[PDB]
């Protein structure tokens, strides 16, 4: 019924790099695109990156470019997330998200259960 | 005007392309293909031949 | 980018009422806009799309409306269920994805 | 001249699974990609999924994402879809399909008979 | 998804006349529609591709036409053979196969 | 030289069966594909059936599928495409053919005299 | 299908002169096309492949070009020995080859 | 009924030598195949050698390459193996085989009753 | 050499059972498989050739199925006489003779 | 240290016969395909032919299919090509040649002489 | 087939020089090429297969390289021995063996 | 045990030739498959020749076809070597070897010490 | 014929610790690698066939993986008798013999 479970989770401290995975499992990955989402203590969302079906483009908020890098892998059915400098400000719950696949509307559906990181010290 | 690109541009697979064989391939045998013999092959003879007179 | 401020921040209502909640864009977004609702300890699910057009599986008692800047998602029977963290969200062309502030429903 | 029978339906609680199938008969399986098209009781017409000549590439309405798998063996000249978590929305009839073969037209020329399926209680 | 609506929902004519039946599309699928009749207990068979191509054994009684979003399948002079229920299919690129509602012929 | 010489025509009513030869001379039979070519009385030229080398693969024109079927067998120096439900379209000369053989191109050099088939009452 | 359509249907010239004739594409072929010539009472033969390249044993007066939907088959000079049905033939790859009506060259 | 007696058995010290033969009873030995099989206290058996029926050729295994010697002597009825450069690997019951005779078929009918040889100090 | 490994390694069971018992083969040897019977104290009898063939004097109850890799021992009925080791062996040509591991019927 | 020597040639009329020969020496003739060179004078080098080790196989150039028949005798060591219905574009000097022996390299190591091949009037 | 272009036709050089040599492919053929030296009056012999290497008994001064379409043969330090002609030849899978036209290396 | 006794070498100027000799003890000879293998001065192993177990057929590397021919004489347990026309690059020692007798498996398992060849002047 | 590259040429190491050779094949040899120990004064006798299998007599710390291209031969436990010059050596169908350059494993 489709499920995401990312992984990778817990403490860093700042400007040390951090991995993070989003195994999918039953979906027909491979034929979508798909969108990190992360979710503030202050309960606030914002939209990391996504990359395409093959990995062909990649898009960033501009809060994280340059120190993100977002990469796919369809023959193991996965999403990978490198974070590198990171900092105080993210520390958030990470959510994976899965393109709802229309023409023009770029709305996440099938959401991932959250994995927590934490830039502290 | 904006100069950078679409960064909602439809990043998902396209359903609609065409599942089909190609009718027009190369329908022929490989001019190029190896024409020598095994050199690998197995030298030794055959110890289940008929042991029978 | 495009900060989607969502208003007002709160209702407090009872079951069997009529709740509105608007998002206001600052600037125009079409028809691009998604509502989102999130339960606490869950991943927001999706309601909206289109600012008019209902996800498949969602109840019929959700309704959204508007164009442009002012955007309004309508719950037109209150039930116990519909008590959750609201967020807009809208994918304009050449613009990136943003998140209003997240509308929160209280009994009573 | 090319005929499609299904078969395989019957009656299933919600939530069990179900295979179906399209054994073709005097048609080049292998060289056509197929879809399955299901109509619901209220004489609606739904798209359902579409598997490429060799299988390498499956496409699935969003409706049936995760829930339906479709399998193409092109040794027996037969094709499978496999239901799995079904409801009360699943109750229809269900036709094979066969794609015109076309450049760029996705359209079908030699739909089956059709085989009922019922999700009930 | 691009829900396709075909217009009108029934249509009611007799034999020698000429009836024209549309379908509207949400958003553009250039020339990619087709169009099928399903006759009752049958599954439906292929007429019209590419929006205005005749295919291979339909008497050409049937003509096609339209682009963007507004198609109409026109038949010259109904037969008694030619009653049943018309669906126009869509398959744009990039986005999935869907259907309209069907609209049918009655008699007199 | 190479000359292709087909045969195996006549009169037929429709619905009948019907079996054609390409007996080929001089030619490398097993290393080429071959197609069979139809014109029509008014003077079009119509494509028929493909079959490679060793027979694998087969590509008929939507216009014959799931009534034509040819094949190949290398020991004989001889083509096959056996006819089955046909009607009165299919009246035309059947030439045979020989595909040019290069890499991607798609052509006929040494094509047949030609065998009529009739189909008619 | 691709549907090959070739014109003009029938042009007539004296020998010494130089005639085109061009084939128009349903949509883009690339330049995988090829042209035949009947002779009455044979089959044809194999003249252009790629649609620029001369067969082997072909008079060089016989000239091809084009790319996309556009080609042409041009002859340098008309002899006594080419008057004869001319057919463009495409062989794309993932569609089915197809040939034109062809076109007949008459005398004077 | 065809019955193969084994002896010369007995318990030796590694690098010696030993004969071991398995004079046949009521069988034509001359026309007809021979096998040599060792089965280890492990329960294992392992195929030593064969011997043709007038004993042109020797074929061994490999682990008994060099190191066991087979010989033929039809006029008294008999098979010998001789063995030399032994260790504790060889340590079994030796059985004398016989084929069935088939135009293909490596296969035993009359089993040797065996006799035991043990490598020891 | 090949390698033949027969499971289970061992199989108890009761008297008018059916045991199936396998062989595979590091690599195809066609049907060149054959099949035994050891009893305790005695040597072993042979049961199957060609891996189908029942030899004369076997009892009908016996059946060997397989090719290739994969090849099967079956046995209709357990009787109380058909306790022993059972093991495959092949003769593929170019091949030496190499012996499997082995199954045992228990009682009970 | 392998040399091959071709002999047959001459000058014929067009539409003649002739055949060519390539007797070997040295060379492990039936472990190696072999080709046919032919070099026009105008200094360019064309590929003619090639058979496989055991004959099982025969690939011609285009412009030679159907007039030209080559084959392979492994017991007296030479290796013959027949012309049939040549034309004034055979007039070349032709080459024998051995294949290098990779497992995917069609290339020429051991060349042959050459013999003189002329048709005129 | 494949249509084998070699450039320049001819380039003349002195003793000690670095002379490359290059050879256009009408499409793609991986790397599979074979570059031919033949001197006047003698069979061509072998200095390059798969593009790039050296053959044995045949100096390290020659060099080839390139991939796709595009493959170069380099002379380290062109000698009195090395004037002669030099061939590009090709064997594509599923593709006729061509050569090239030939490039002649002139003293002076 | 199988031992492998190899001779025939020496100093010999370029173009001249030379005999090697395999002499086997305890080895069946006629049923096993035999190779040379060079092992150059620069600590590298080139493998020469390959003979089948009754001479059939008959394999070299491409570096010694031609100017090497092995002979295999079943009568006096003897592997031969004949060398000719050679140059400095075959200064090497010489290894004897029998292949160890699988189905599709070229291993050396009873290598011989090696006769040591010398070209020089 | 394929060139059989083994790396690293030459790798130190101390009884009792574990050492992996490998050995990279320039084309796919699929599993038909062998592998040789080559003590000085002797000839190199064999351990691994299959790319996989341990021959009679070769100890179990002496392993054998990989496929394709990429193999492996690992050491269990590095014994002060193992100390020599192994080998890489490939007996590929339609291919001819050849053998890797040797790597060299020192005390300390």
């Amino acid at each position: 019924q489709v499920q995401l479970v990312e992984s990778g989770g817990g403490v860093v401290q700042p400007g040390r790099s951090l991995r993070l995975s989003c195994a999918a499992s039953r979906l027909t990955f491979r034929n979508f695109g798909m969108h990190w989402v992360r979710q503030t203590p202050g309960k606030g969302l914002e939209w990391v990156a996504v990359i395409w079906h093959d990995g062909s483009n990649k898009f960033y908020a501009d809060s994280v470019e340059g120190r993100f890098t977002i990469s796919r892998d369809n023959s193991k059915n996965t999403l990978y997330l490198q974070m590198n400098s990171l900092r105080d400000e993210d520390t958030a719950i990470y959510y994976c998200a899965k393109d709802w696949g229309g023409a023009s509307d770029r709305v996440f559906d099938y959401w991932g259960r959250g994995t927590l990181v934490i830039v502290s010290s | 005007a904006n100069p950078n690109a679409n960064p909602n541009a439809n990043p998902n697979a396209n359903p609609n392309a065409n599942p089909n064989a190609n009718p027009n391939a190369n329908p022929n045998a490989n001019p190029n293909a190896n024409p020598n013999a095994n050199p690998n092959a197995n030298p030794n003879a055959n110890p289940n031949a008929n042991p029978n007179a | 980018d495009i900060q989607m401020t969502q208003s007002p921040s709160t209702l407090s209502a009872s079951v069997g009422d009529r709740v509105t909640i608007t998002c206001r864009a600052s600037q125009s977004v079409s028809t691009s806009l998604a509502w989102y609702q999130q339960k606490p300890g869950k991943a927001p699910n999706l309601l909206i799309y289109q600012a008019s057009t209902l996800y498949r599986g969602v109840p019929s008692r959700f309704s959204g409306s508007g164009s442009g800047t002012e955007f309004t998602l309508t719950i037109g029977s209150l039930q116990p269920d519909d008590f959750a963290t609201y967020y807009c969200q809208h994918y304009n062309s050449y613009s990136r994805i943003t998140f209003g502030q997240g509308t929160r429903l209280e009994i009573k």
